[PDB]
């Protein structure tokens, strides 16, 4: 957590449906966007912090 | 000389402009565009926005 | 592993985005349609409806 890994995601088409299809994720909480609307939107500045 | 009549015209257009300007105000919401709010959120929180 | 819930290790991944304030490079699986001119249409350009 002190040295959390940041990966930039850019120049790809993302299928979020597979995230739902296989998911042991006990917590899946979104703040600024709907989970089901992610397939219909375009984004930039995508970062994954692990 | 004709300042009074122009003033009336000046007030009316400005009022419409202010009302038009008010469409660009978030008003404490995530976005000022309704289409973005619909395209981005589920109805329980989109209703709030 | 012997501890109960609340102390077990949890992997957290935070996905961070920005909304419409820049040109977009990551998009959904939706297919692009052809362009039509001089007609009233409901368009979707990069998530802007």
């Amino acid at each position: 957590v002190y040295a959390w890994n940041r990966k930039r995601i850019s120049n790809c088409v993302a299928d979020y449906s597979v995230l739902y299809n296989f998911a042991p994720f006990f917590a899946f909480k979104c703040y600024g966007v709907s989970p089901t609307k992610l397939n219909d939107l375009c984004f930039t500045n995508v970062y994954a912090d692990s | 000389a004709l300042g009074k009549l122009q003033d009336v015209v000046n007030h009316n257009a400005q009022a419409l402009n202010t009302l038009v300007k008010q469409l660009s105000s978030k008003f404490g919401a995530i976005s000022s565009v309704l289409n973005d709010i619909l395209s981005r959120l589920d109805p329980p929180e989109a209703e709030v926005q | 592993p012997t501890y109960g819930v609340g102390h077990q290790p949890y992997r957290v991944v935070v996905l961070s985005f920005e909304l419409l304030h820049a040109p977009a490079t990551v998009c959904g699986p939706k297919k692009s349609t052809n362009l039509v001119k001089n007609k009233c249409v409901n368009f979707n350009f990069n998530g802007l409806t």
